[PDB]
């Protein structure tokens, strides 16, 4: 095993735990020329990261086939790559890395969400004074004391909002 | 009327940046989409990049996770490095190639 000491000045395109012969350049510097080359055989390795960084990625290895490009919000069942058998299981940026021969998702939502008072407006208009009703008319009646005390004074209120002509959005 | 904590969640995002969760979301910290209720203005902005965090490492300190790994949340993923987040584990820059070569 000889490390070969690579200065970070220089690019090098192999995965961890990868496969080269004594024909197969490793650290292939941006610079040519005295760029290592594939010492004898065997497996590499990649020791003294300057940085190691986790990300809410997941991993999803590969041998052939790349569909899913880069940046595209995958739901989880759509495939990715490897014809059928590689598929997400959350949503989110989708970072195709060649190098490592792996494509990632980072686990995340376009989720909706505001503050203030506008917040709360638009939450307002969404609510449907009609189901609410019914809803609770049935959440007065079959549940306990527990819930009864919730929905007595809870269905009041929407209900004095429909025979009235002011929509709760006006508040 | 929209069943929200009636003085506590109500004050939590109606003054301060506190996110509010109105429609959407599937995404989760443990428990699936909260319909009505509320996240803080970290767990938001962070559900964008949960664990993604760069942690940089001295030279001649190698490391303690072979490239893409699962971590856990406190796990040294060096020996100068304690992350803070669960997640998978990346390099960055080589320095050294320690492997067998017939």
């Amino acid at each position: 095993p000889k490390d070969y000491r690579v200065q970070p000045h220089m690019n090098v395109v192999v995965p961890e735990g990868a496969r080269v012969e004594a024909g197969d350049k490793i650290v292939a510097a941006i610079d040519p020329e005295e760029e290592v080359i594939a010492e004898a055989e065997g497996v590499v390795h990649l020791h003294e990261p300057a940085s190691i960084l986790v990300v809410k990625a997941r991993v999803y290895p590969f041998e052939d086939d790349v569909e899913v490009s880069t940046g595209d919000r995958v739901a989880p069942g759509d495939v990715l790559a490897d014809g059928g058998k590689v598929k997400s299981d959350v949503y989110g940026r989708v970072e195709v890395d060649l190098v490592r021969n792996v494509v990632r998702v980072v686990e995340s939502y376009d989720i909706d969400a505001r503050m203030g008072a506008e917040a709360i407006q638009q939450l307002l208009k969404e609510l449907d004074l009609e189901a609410l009703e019914k809803e609770l008319l049935e959440e007065m009646k079959h549940p306990s004391r527990a819930r009864r005390a919730k929905a007595r004074k809870r269905l009041e209120v929407v209900r004095a909002f429909l025979d009235s002509g002011n929509r709760p959005e006006w508040m | 009327l929209l069943d929200l904590s009636a003085t506590e969640l109500e004050q939590v995002l109606y003054f301060s940046k506190y996110i509010v969760l109105d429609p959407k979301g599937a995404i989760l910290n443990g428990v699936p989409v909260e319909k009505r209720q509320l996240l803080t203005d970290e767990e938001y902005r962070e559900l964008r990049y949960g664990k993604q965090e760069t942690y940089p490492l001295p030279p001649g300190v190698d490391a303690l996770v072979k490239d893409g790994e699962e971590v856990v949340k406190g796990q040294e993923l060096a020996p100068g490095v304690v992350s803070r987040l669960d997640g998978v584990a990346l390099y960055r820059f080589p320095r050294r190639v320690r492997v067998e070569y017939v």
